[PDB]
């Protein structure tokens, strides 16, 4: 789609990958 | 000393040169300096104490939306600009 929608798709991918890693440790 | 503007343009040339990891690693660094990672760590514990089933998915259901909102607006804007700027080199001028 849009350049900004892809931009946001990347940042969201990068952030939720990190978040997942943090939640998975559970501590 | 007003190094912000400089840092941006520099990154941009480096990413073009093939240094593609610089975006993700730079995001990571801004989050640590500001302390975002440590906050998500604690917010996770809070959620686990509330419901107290150790389940990952449902706990990710609430931690994730909040996690995306807590990133400092400067970190989001500066990093999102780096991605956007880079993307313009891959796709047509528009």
């Amino acid at each position: 789609s849009t350049i900004d929608s892809i931009s946001n798709g990347i940042l969201n991918n990068l952030l939720t990958t990190l978040i997942q890693d943090i939640v998975a440790r559970e501590t | 000393m007003d190094t912000a503007q400089l840092k941006s343009q520099i990154q941009q040339y480096l990413v073009e040169s093939g240094n593609y990891e610089l975006i993700s690693n730079e995001l990571k660094a801004r989050l640590l300096q500001e302390g975002w990672v440590d906050k998500v760590k604690d917010l996770t514990k809070s959620e686990m104490n509330i419901n107290e089933s150790t389940n990952f998915t449902q706990i990710l259901s609430t931690v994730e939306p909040k996690a995306l909102e807590m990133v400092s607006d400067s970190t989001r804007e500066t990093v999102l600009k780096q991605i956007r700027e880079f993307l313009e080199e891959i796709v047509d001028t528009q």
